[PDB]
């Protein structure tokens, strides 16, 4: 089997691509200013050789995809972004294992691959839209079939048919070819918007490929039928890289982020909206990810930019799913409260249900009376209102108020330091409609005895909840009156229009409904032809209007403008 | 405008950079429109070109603003003065452009900026900055003196200007509008990434006629790429010289650095009898790849500050 | 007794939030597949779904509304490390405005300040950044800028502003972490405004409190003159702040623990008016607490 923990190596430069051996137990990191090959023991890494050996500050070699082949122990090559391809032996006899150069590309190559079985084909691609296959055969080294697209960005042969293969563009059209007949593709469909930057085949079926995209997409792709089609999608918050099945298990894949994101994800595809582990050590964009053996799913090897070589494993991972929280609750005004929790509580959905589980407050508001009568009415009416609606603490609350003031003698003052904490007790509880119902209604004799700043703050809390209630009435009735002067002034602001005559255009001005200059009586109805002195009704539309009880009058039974216009004022 | 008969010499490209517009100076976002014209103005003043600062103070005018500030630069908010070292940086020298100004930028404070207005503010800068040089290499009349058929300083150190060839380069296939810098776009602005998309698609899209049509579009992008310091990783700089010509490299590096001097012998010998066409594409293409070295360092710039 | 109405969401995922309005009358519902639902009621009596879109490419956690007075307006937190605001405009359109994309981490929780102060709001980190924006012209829901940024050294989970609507009360704001530390570092923490520095500053710790915290909510005030505050991190508290006469200095005392769930409390409710407290536990029922005038807090329902 295998053996090994989380593990950690720290490198000299930046690199941007990994390859695994058959044995493995090596690890072939390579990118633009390193290329090492390492050995893996259960307790650290060591590197065992260093391929830039004969150094040369030069271009000639660097790497952006270095690919191991396995059928022998020797054979690798690399990309590089001078456009030429580099393979090397090991077995080389020298301290220099490059065996074959190749330079019959035009820009840069991207992704190179070999075909398991045979070991003399070696295929490449290009920015160039020039994918390319080689041999053994020094002289043989073309192979050079094109399709009319943008740059490649990854080539991969199929693990059963051994005959074909797979490869990606930059628009985002997926190719399929075959080396017997390299004249016509296979297939092309539109899998992406945006470039298709990986794809990996299933190792279990008999054709299934996944590519991901810039898009923030993975798509698992059936090329089975005649014509593909798209089963799951996968939705991760940043441009997929590097796409990789795991080993034994036919639903998860591996997938890391090209930018923005640090961490690696494995997906159950069943499930798309939420990972299953979450591998976060990486301190910037990871760039390669190879499952350590095809047979044996804990480990998996990931390279980064940040020079680190990590081996993490699959037990000690991160996992988001059971570190939610799987309810949410909130209550409503008429005391109904909705509930939502996971079907494993009451496991991929959950079920919500509201509640039917403060009726005084809005009979007591709309009963009540707060001017236009005595001292002794208002309090005998409130007091009536109170009893009937079968709270009698309150309403006895009422007629004491109106024993103590609407009557030696007692001294006048007797009561203030005790009327005073009444107020305070109905307040201190929540009900603000009584501390404000009996403020308005005493006035100027209680009025210095409550500061000022809890006046204002009983004031606001009361309007708050009358208002939430849509009872506008009381709520400007408490405003009209309140004791506080920054209180009562709050529809005192940005409550008058402007308004001009749509003949002569100049302001009406005074208190009047004659223009100035037109000498016209532009305030005239619709509908009566009379003169509008008090409320004067619009459409900003028509531009037309009169009286308020016309024009509802009208409009409950037509649909067009009173004054023939023809703009209907109310669609529909 | 003048400008805009001019910019219409093909349909490919003048719908793009219409669009840029609108969504940069009038489509609702993160800025008020009247700091969007304040900036744009300041953008301009760099390479003193009087045509954008001319439309540009009516608009500033017309959207709100306050005439108090058209009085100088000190007269402005302490937040958009805070943004005068970066403009001057990514006028005319990009390449010494790092994390420092940009953390003095989102440091905390009274005037600390936001990270969904920076990205705007420096969209708007590199697109002024290239319009201004695509006006005073194309020259316009406040119509075009090149074919045929007061304003005060506001500015922070008006004597610097563009310096000698670059120091340690840059090697743009590490680091492309394309895998990457278009994905932090998208996530910092989402509707400003695929309108320069388009832009830069429709940029590439024209090609001249005049004797294989790519090469010669190469080598201008190559070679301004260079002289601002972008060094690619595919080029032999040998064959950059007999793609153009003295008589239309002068021209190109006068343009791109300090376009305030092109007069009319400085055009009145392009080359050959050529169409009047392939003169204008040439001196558009040269506003995207203007605007994109200076972008691409921006973000570069942006990138290293979040990792 | 409750009447259990069941509707179906139809979600494709989790549930994470559900928000009543200002009114009572609508709700609005997110869930784990990047959508967000809104639900308005008729006069036959039932919720009907009247909006729904796909709001970011992560994991919405939490979904809240706005004062009526701004208009209609809605914000989200995602696991795709944004923030968003959107706009009812009139069918059923909904409109995004803004996209506050500070964050580098994730973000977990966000609250609108209560509506005396203006249109701002507050969103945490899983990094530990609590930040405060603001909109200095009220109608324009486009332009956002950012005032303040708190660091708190642990990680963020959970956040709830103070209602109280008293000139005597500077504004003040409630974090919750989620670590689990072996030290037991306080979790809990409270912020408040100084008029004359114009800065958030700490104004005392709940050192108490040494055990991961799922929710934190204020009660509204309506004429009390010290502050209650609830945490559930895994039997229901709830708290008393009340000042000393004249950052201010708070005297806190403890007033219920109540394990009567017998597993982790996840999240918490006030009813409208600091009467009564919700409660929801592992074992899937709902717990409702009540005062009985000797501030002893018992038990006033069990609802499945
Ligand atoms: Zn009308």
């Amino acid at each position: 089997v295998l053996t090994g923990r989380t593990m950690h190596c720290h490198l000299d430069a930046p690199a941007n691509a990994i390859s695994v051996c058959r044995d493995a137990a090596q690890v072939v990191v390579a990118g633009r200013s390193i290329f090492k090959i390492y050995a893996i023991e259960e307790e650290q890494f060591v590197e065992k050789l260093n391929l830039r050996v004969g150094r040369k500050p030069s271009l000639n070699l660097s790497c952006a995809d270095v690919v191991w082949h396995q059928m022998d122990e020797n054979l690798l090559a690399t990309a590089a972004t001078n456009g030429v391809v580099v393979t090397w032996n090991l077995g080389r006899p020298s301290r220099n294992k490059q065996d074959q150069l190749f330079t019959e590309h035009k820009r840069t190559v991207n992704k190179v691959c070999f075909h398991p079985t045979e070991a003399h084909v070696l295929l490449s691609g290009s920015q160039d839209g020039f994918m390319k296959c080689f041999d053994l055969r020094r002289k043989d080294s073309v192979s050079t079939f094109s399709g009319q697209s943008e740059s490649v960005r990854d080539v991969q042969f199929s693990i059963r048919d051994y005959f074909t293969f797979a490869s990606t563009f930059e628009n985002g059209n997926v190719q399929l070819w075959d080396i017997r007949r390299p004249d016509r593709c296979e297939r092309m469909f539109t899998a992406h918007n945006g470039p298709v930057f990986c794809c990996d085949w299933h190792p279990e079926d008999r054709g299934w490929l996944a590519t991901g995209g810039r898009d923030k997409m993975v798509k698992v792709w059936d090329m089975t039928t005649h014509r593909a089609k798209e089963m799951h999608c996968v939705q991760t918050i940043a441009s997929v890289a590097r796409v990789k099945w795991r080993p034994e298990c036919r639903h998860h894949l591996a997938t890391c982020s090209m930018m923005v994101d640090h961490n690696i994800y494995v997906w159950d595809v069943r499930r798309p909206f939420v990972p299953a582990a979450m591998f976060e050590e990486h301190r910037d964009v990871t760039t390669g990810i190879a499952w350590r053996h095809p047979h044996d799913p804990s480990f998996l090897l990931s390279g980064s930019k940040d020079s680190s070589l990590c081996q993490h494993l699959f037990r000690d991972a991160s996992q988001p799913v059971e570190r939610a929280n799987p309810e949410g609750l909130c209550y409503g005004l008429f005391g109904d409260l909705a509930f939502a929790a996971k079907e494993s509580l009451v496991l991929a959905s959950s079920a919500l249900s509201v509640f039917e589980t403060m009726r005084w407050f809005v009979d007591t508001a709309e009963r009540y009376a707060l001017a236009g009568r005595p001292l002794a009415e208002l309090c005998d009416h409130n007091a009536k209102v109170a009893r009937e609606l079968g709270r009698n603490q309150v309403a006895q609350t009422w007629t004491m108020l109106r024993i103590i003031y609407c009557s030696s003698r007692l001294p006048p003052d007797f009561f203030g330091v005790l009327v005073r904490d009444m107020l305070h007790f109905y307040a201190e509880q929540g009900d603000v409609q009584m501390a404000v119902s009996v403020l308005i209604v005493l006035g100027e004799r209680v009025r210095k005895d409550i500061d000022e700043q809890t006046q204002e703050h009983w004031y606001t809390s009361y309007i708050d909840l009358l208002q939430r209630f849509r009872l506008w009435n009381v709520s400007n009735e408490v405003v009209k009156l309140s004791t506080s002067r920054a209180v009562s002034c709050l529809n005192q602001a940005s409550t008058t229009l402007h308004v001009n005559c749509s003949h002569c255009k100049r302001p009406m001005s005074s208190r009047g409904w004659v223009c100035d200059r037109c000498h016209r009586c532009a305030s005239m109805c619709a509908v009566c032809h009379h003169v509008v002195k008090g409320l004067f009704v619009w459409c900003q539309g028509c531009s037309h209007g009169g009286h308020l009880q016309h024009i509802m009058k009208w409009l409950e039974g037509s649909s067009h403008c009173p004054a023939g216009c023809g703009h209907l004022c109310e669609y529909s | 405008d003048n400008l805009a008969v001019v910019m219409g010499l093909h349909p490919d490209y003048f719908t793009s950079f219409w669009r840029l517009h609108y969504l940069l100076l009038h489509t609702d976002g993160p800025l008020a429109s009247s700091w969007r014209h304040y900036i744009a103005i300041m953008a301009a003043a760099r390479h003193q070109c009087s045509y954008l600062v001319g439309s540009h103070m009516a608009e500033f005018l017309q959207t709100g603003g306050d005439p108090e500030w058209l009085l100088g630069l000190h007269r402005a908010p302490e937040k958009l003065r805070k943004l005068s070292e970066i403009n001057k940086l990514l006028a005319h020298r990009p390449w010494l452009i790092t994390k420092e100004h940009i953390q003095a930028l989102l440091k905390t404070g009274e005037h600390t900026w936001s990270l969904a207005e920076l990205i705007q503010a420096l969209v708007l800068l590199t697109h002024c900055h290239s319009l201004s040089s695509f006006v005073f290499g194309c020259g316009i009349l406040p119509p075009s003196e090149q074919s045929s058929p007061d304003m005060l300083c506001f500015v922070e150190d008006p004597t610097f200007g563009y310096e000698d060839f670059t120091p340690p380069t840059f090697r743009a296939q590490d680091y492309t509008w394309e895998d990457h810098g278009y994905s932090l776009i998208q996530r910092l602005y989402p509707e400003g990434g695929q309108l320069l998309d388009e832009k830069f698609q429709a940029a590439y899209s024209l090609t001249y006629n005049t004797i294989d049509t790519s090469v010669l579009r190469r080598a201008i992008w190559n070679y301004i790429h260079c002289v601002f310091g972008i060094r690619y990783d595919d080029y032999d700089y040998g064959e950059v010289n007999q793609l153009l010509e003295r008589n239309l490299k002068v021209y190109i590096k006068t343009v791109a650095c300090y376009p305030e001097k092109t007069t009319r012998r400085m055009y009145n010998l392009f080359w050959r009898h050529f169409r009047h066409s392939e003169k204008v594409h040439v001196n558009l293409l040269l506003l995207e790849a203007r605007m994109q070295a200076a972008l691409l360092y921006a973000l570069r710039a942006i990138t290293r500050y979040m990792t | 007794m409750f009447v259990a109405r069941s509707i179906a969401a139809d979600h494709k995922d989790l549930i994470h939030d559900v928000s009543f309005d200002f009114h009572g009358r609508r709700m609005a519902t997110c869930s784990s597949d990047q959508s967000v639902k809104v639900w308005d009621k008729s006069e036959s009596g039932d919720w009907h779904c009247t909006a729904s879109w796909k709001t970011h490419s992560g994991s919405v956690w939490r979904v809240t509304w706005a004062h009526p007075e701004f208009g209609q307006v809605l914000a989200s937190c995602s696991f795709d490390r944004t923030a968003a605001v959107w706009e009812e405009i009139v069918q059923s359109h909904w409109v995004k405005r803004t996209t506050l994309v500070d964050s580098r981490t994730s973000v977990t929780d966000v609250k609108f300040a209560p509506k005396h102060m203006g249109l701002m709001l507050a969103t945490c980190s899983a990094d530990g950044i609590v930040r405060i924006y603001e909109a200095p012209d009220v109608m324009n829901l486009s332009q956002w800028s950012l005032q303040h940024e708190i660091s708190c050294k642990l990680s963020c989970s959970c956040i709830s502003w103070n209602p109280s609507s008293s000139r005597a009360h500077s504004p003040m704001i409630a974090v919750g972490s989620d670590d689990s530390s072996p030290n037991a570092m306080a979790k809990v923490q409270i912020f408040e405004y100084n008029e004359n520095t114009r800065k958030y500053a700490k104004a005392e710790t709940l050192m108490t409190v040494t055990d991961p915290v799922h929710d934190i909510a204020f009660a509204p005030n309506l004429g009390r003159s010290f502050h209650i505050l609830a945490i559930a991190t895994k039997d229901v508290r709830i708290f008393t702040l009340k000042p000393v006469r004249k950052p201010t200095k708070f005297e806190i005392h403890i007033v219920a623990q109540f394990d009567n769930h017998n597993s982790q409390v996840w999240r918490v409710s006030w009813n409208i008016t600091g009467t009564v407290l919700a409660s929801s536990g592992d074992d899937g029922c709902v717990r409702l607490w009540k005062a009985n005038y000797m501030d002893n807090w018992k038990c006033t329902g069990i609802l499945k």
